[PDB]
DNA sequence: GCATCCGTGAGTCGAG
DNA sequence: TATAATGGGAGCTGTCACGGATGC
C-alpha cells in the first residue's frame, strides 16, 4: 500500500523491498568486513545471487578437457589470470588449478641395479659416478663389446640406452649396461656364446637421460 | 514478478553433472553415512544427534533448529559441545568427522544439481489440483528421499532412481492434498480406478455407464450400491462465493438459512413453555414441586435418580417415587381442567 | 579405488605417481596449507587470517575464508570467502525494523527538515509522519510483519450442508489450507536440511500464500 | 519543472 | 525402490479518470 510504511521506515524503495521480500536480492545485515570489487561492503547493501556467492561461498571455475588432451599445467600449481591451462583452455581467473577425474595415472617405478661394461683403456674418462648426459667415453674408432658369458639374452631398451641381462636356465648369469652410442646387435631370446659381440660402440658415448 | 520464472532461472544456475561427478558425489555421500556410522560406534553417541551437528556446521550457524526426532535441543552451544568432543578425537578417528562433512557437502550439491529433474517430471502433472510450484516442492522431497537412499554401487545413473521417488512423493501429494475435505490414499486410488472404469465403459459405450455397468465392470465385490456409496463419497464441496447471476450482486450463500440459532417464535414458544410449567408447578405444594423439578432437571438441567432426591428429601425411593407419582397426577388432572399445556406438545 | 576389488589399481613395486589427462580442470581462488601432522579444523569451518588449523598450531591462515580439508592431499585448502550476513525475505526485514531506533531517527529526520532543499524537506516530513506516528502509538514496527497469523473462527467461514445433502463453503478454507501446506512442508524441509534454492522456494511460496 | 506508470474508483430496489 | 529420463506455459486485446509516485 503507497507509500509503503515497511519501505518508508527502512528508506527502501517499492522495487528494493518487493525484491527483498520476494527473494529476488539479499541484504547485509553484518557485512563482517565483506569486499566486492574493491569497495567495502555497507550494511543494507543491495546483493545479487552472483555477489553474495562470490563473497560468501568464494569464487571458482569448472573448465573443460577434450578427451585425449593432456594439461599444460600441473595439479596444485598457482595460475594467473589470461594464462592457458591447455593447448585449448584459457583461465578466466588467478588461483590453484585442479585435477578433475584423471583419466591417465603413470606410475614412474624406481629401479636401482648394477651392470657391467667394458671398454678400452683409452677411450674412457675416469669419473667416480656418472650423470644423466655426462659423456661415458670416447672412441676413435669402432669397438665391439663382447659377451663376457654365455646364455639366453634378455633386452630391455630404454628411452635411449638399453639393458642386456644373460641368464642360464631360468637364473640370470650377467648385467650389461649399453648407453647412448652403442648400437645392440642382438635381439631379444638370443643365444650368445663368449666372445661374440653383443653391441657396436661409435664414436662419442654418453649416458641417457633417463 | 513471475515465482515459476525464477525458480527456473535458480535452478538454470546450477550446472548438469557429468557421469563422473556424479559418481563422485553419491560416493562420498555413501562413505560420509558409513563415517557417521563408524563414528557413533566410537563415541557412542547418537548417530542421529551426530548427523544433525556435521549437517550444522556444513551449512552453518544460518541454519540452527530443534529437530523433533532428537532428544536434546539443537542449539550453538550443544553442537559446539559435540563438535568440540568430535575435535578431541585421535587422528584416524578424527577421520571420519572430514569424511562426513564431505559427505554432507556432496550431498547438498547433489539435489541442488539434480533439481531440474524435479521440474520436468512435475511438469506433466498440472491440472491434478495442486499449483505448479507445490508439485514441484514435493517433487523435490522425492529428490532429497532419492539421494539419501541412492546407490552408487549398482552403476546406474541418478535419474532412474530418483524419478521412481519423485513420481511416487507427486503423486503422494495430489492424492492427501487437493480436495477440501480430506480423503485418504487409499480411497482416493479407488475413486480415480472408479473414474478411469467409467471413463473406459463409456469410452466403449458411446454413453454415460449406469450404476451396474461400473459395477459389473470393477469385478466381483461391487454392486451398484457400492458404486453409487463411493461416488457419493467422492463429492466436492461447492463454493459460497459462487455467483448465481450475471453481475456481482447475487453470492450462493445468501440464498442458504442459519438452522443453528432459534428463531425468534421458537424461543418465545420455549420461554412461553417455561413460564406455563411454572404455572402449574406452583399450584403443587413446594415438596413435590420441587421433586418432580429434580427428577426432569429443570433445575441444574439434569435429572436426579430416585435414591438421590430421597436422600435430599430425607425419605425413601419408593416415597420419593410416590410424591412424584401424585405429582403428575395432580399436573395430569390440572391439564385435563385448563388444557394450557396442550397447544405446546405440538 | 573401484567397485570391484578385481578392477582396482595396486602398486607394484616402489615408485611416484603422475596425473595425466583430467577429465577436467578446476580454477579456485584458493590459500593452500599443506599439513604433515593431525589438523585442528574439518571441512566447512569458516577462518579469518592468523587462525590455528593444522600441525598444533605452527600451520595457520593467511586470508579470510572457508576450510576444505583434503586428506588425499594432505593439504588443508581455503577458499577466500567472508562471513557475511546476508539474509532475505520478512525475516530480515523483521530484523531491521527491530533494530530500528525511533527518536534516533526521529531527530534525524528533523535536522533533515532545515535542509534548503524542497524534495528533502516533503520525504523527510512523510518519514517523519510515520516515525512519529509509531512513536506516539506505542505500536512496533516489527509488528508489520508476521509470526503468528490469526484464524478466523470457523463459523464466520462456515462449512454447511445444503438442501441436497451436498456441503458448501468458504474461499478462507482453501487459502488457509494453502497457507497451512507450504507451511507445514517447510518446517518438514527445515528438519530435514534442504538446500538453500528449495528453502527459498518455499519461503516465497508461503509469503504469497500469505497474501 | 513535465511526461509516464500503477492502483482504484465508476447509482438504487427487484430476480438471479 | 534402480534401462535413462535434468528450465512452464498462456497470454487475450474498443473505460477514463484519474490520483499521487517515479524519471530525463
Ligand atoms: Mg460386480
Amino acid at each position: 500500500d503507497v507509500p509503503s510504511k515497511i519501505g518508508t521506515l527502512l528508506d527502501l524503495s517499492a522495487t528494493e523491498l518487493e525484491q527483498v521480500l520476494y527473494f529476488s536480492k539479499y541484504i547485509v545485515l553484518d557485512p563482517k568486513g565483506a569486499i566486492l570489487n574493491g569497495v567495502p561492503v555497507e550494511k543494507r547493501q543491495l546483493l545479487t545471487d552472483e555477489e553474495y556467492r562470490e563473497l560468501r561461498y568464494g569464487k571458482q571455475e569448472t573448465y573443460p578437457l577434450p578427451p585425449g588432451v593432456d594439461a599444460l599445467v600441473k595439479d596444485g600449481e598457482e595460475v594467473v589470470k589470461g594464462q592457458e591451462l591447455a593447448p585449448g583452455v584459457v583461465s578466466r581467473l588467478d588461483g590453484v588449478a585442479l585435477y578433475r577425474f584423471p583419466r591417465r595415472v603413470r606410475v614412474e617405478y624406481v629401479k636401482k641395479e648394477r651392470a657391467g661394461l667394458r671398454l678400452p683403456l683409452a677411450a674412457w674418462v675416469e669419473k667416480e659416478a656418472y650423470k644423466p648426459g655426462e659423456i661415458l667415453a670416447e672412441l676413435p674408432e669402432p669397438y665391439l663389446f663382447r659377451a663376457e658369458e654365455e646364455g639366453v639374452v634378455e633386452l630391455k631398451e630404454l628411452e635411449e640406452g638399453a639393458f642386456l641381462v644373460l641368464r642360464r636356465e631360468d637364473e640370470p648369469v650377467a648385467t650389461y649396461f649399453l648407453p647412448v652410442g652403442m648400437t645392440p646387435l642382438v635381439v631379444h631370446g638370443e643365444i650368445v656364446e663368449k666372445g661374440q659381440p653383443l653391441a657396436e660402440a661409435k664414436g662419442l658415448l654418453r649416458m641417457p637421460r633417463q | 514478478s513471475d515465482p515459476v520464472r525464477q525458480y527456473l532461472h535458480e535452478i538454470g544456475q546450477v550446472p548438469l553433472l557429468t557421469l563422473e561427478e556424479e559418481v563422485e558425489l553419491a560416493r562420498k555421500v555413501e562413505e560420509g553415512m558409513e563415517a557417521i556410522k563408524k563414528l557413533s560406534e566410537i563415541t557412542g553417541l547418537d548417530p542421529d544427534l551426530i548427523r544433525e551437528v556435521v549437517r550444522a556446521k556444513i551449512l552453518g550457524s544460518a541454519r540452527v533448529r530443534h529437530i523433533p526426532g532428537l532428544k536434546e535441543t539443537l542449539d550453538p552451544k550443544t553442537v559446539e559441545e559435540i563438535d568440540q568432543k568430535l575435535k578431541s578425537l585421535p587422528k584416524e578417528h578424527k577421520r571420519y568427522l572430514h569424511i562426513a562433512r564431505e559427505g554432507e557437502a556432496a550431498r547438498q550439491h547433489l539435489i541442488e544439481a539434480n533439481l531440474r529433474l524435479v521440474v520436468s517430471i512435475a511438469k506433466k502433472y498440472t491440472g491434478r489440483g495442486l499449483s505448479f510450484l507445490d508439485l514441484i516442492q514435493e517433487g523435490n522431497q522425492g529428490l532429497i528421499r532419492a539421494v539419501e537412499k541412492f546407490e552408487y554401487k549398482r552403476r546406474f545413473k541418478f535419474s532412474t532412481y530418483a524419478t521412481w521417488w519423485i513420481r511416487q512423493a507427486i503423486n503422494r501429494a495430489i492424492a492427501d492434498q487437493a480436495r477440501t475435505i480430506r480423503i485418504p490414499v487409499h480411497m482416493v486410488e479407488t475413486i480415480n480406478k472408479l473414474s478411469r472404469t467409467a471413463r473406459q465403459l463409456q469410452q466403449e459405450l458411446g454413453r454415460e455407464p449406469t450404476y451396474e455397468e461400473i459395477a459389473e465392470a470393477m469385478g466381483p465385490g461391487w454392486d451398484a450400491k457400492r458404486v453409487e456409496e463411493t461416488l457419493k463419497i467422492a463429492q466436492e464441496p461447492v463454493s459460497l462465493e459462487t455467483p448465481i447471476g450475471d453481475e456481482k450482486d447475487s453470492f450462493y450463500g445468501d440464498f442458504i438459512p442459519d438452522e443453528h440459532l432459534p428463531s425468534p417464535v421458537d424461543a418465545a414458544t420455549q420461554s412461553l413453555l417455561s413460564e406455563e410449567l411454572e404455572k402449574a408447578l406452583s399450584k403443587l405444594s413446594e415438596r413435590e414441586a420441587m421433586v418432580l423439578k429434580l427428577r426432569k432437571g429443570l433445575i441444574d438441567g439434569r435429572e436426579h435418580t430416585l435414591e438421590e432426591v430421597g436422600a435430599f428429601f430425607g425419605v425413601t425411593r419408593e416415597r420419593i417415587r410416590q410424591i412424584e407419582n401424585k405429582a403428575l397426577r395432580k399436573l395430569k388432572y390440572h391439564e385435563s381442567r385448563t388444557r394450557k399445556l396442550r397447544d405446546f406438545l405440538d | 579405488a573401484a567397485i570391484d576389488p578385481e578392477e582396482e589399481v595396486i602398486a607394484e613395486a616402489e615408485g611416484v605417481v603422475h596425473l595425466h589427462e583430467p577429465a577436467s580442470i578446476l580454477v579456485v581462488k584458493a590459500r593452500v596449507y599443506p599439513f604433515e601432522d593431525d589438523v585442528e579444523v574439518s571441512t566447512g569451518d569458516r577462518v579469518a587470517p592468523g587462525d590455528v588449523l593444522a600441525d598444533g598450531g605452527k600451520v595457520k591462515s593467511d586470508v579470510y575464508g572457508r576450510v576444505e580439508v583434503d586428506l588425499v592431499r594432505n593439504v588443508v585448502r581455503v577458499v577466500e570467502s567472508y562471513d557475511i550476513d546476508a539474509r532475505m525475505g520478512a525475516e530480515a526485514i523483521q530484523q531491521l525494523l527491530k533494530e530500528l531506533d525511533l527518536e534516533a531517527l526521529e531527530k534525524e529526520l528533523l535536522e533533515e527538515m532545515k535542509h534548503p532543499s524542497r524534495a528533502r524537506r516533503a520525504k523527510a516530513r512523510k518519514r517523519l509522519e510515520v516515525v512519529r506516528a509509531f512513536l506516539d502509538s506505542g505500536n512496533r514496527p516489527e509488528w508489520m510483519i508476521l509470526e503468528a497469523v490469526p484464524v478466523l473462527p470457523p463459523d464466520l467461514r462456515p462449512m454447511v450442508q445444503v438442501d441436497g445433502g451436498r456441503f458448501a463453503t468458504s474461499d478462507l478454507n482453501d487459502l488457509y489450507r494453502r497457507l497451512i501446506n507450504r507451511n507445514n512442508r517447510l518446517k518438514k524441509l527445515l528438519a530435514q536440511g534442504a538446500p538453500e534454492i528449495i528453502i527459498r522456494n518455499e519461503k516465497r511460496m508461503l509469503q504469497e500464500a500469505v497474501d
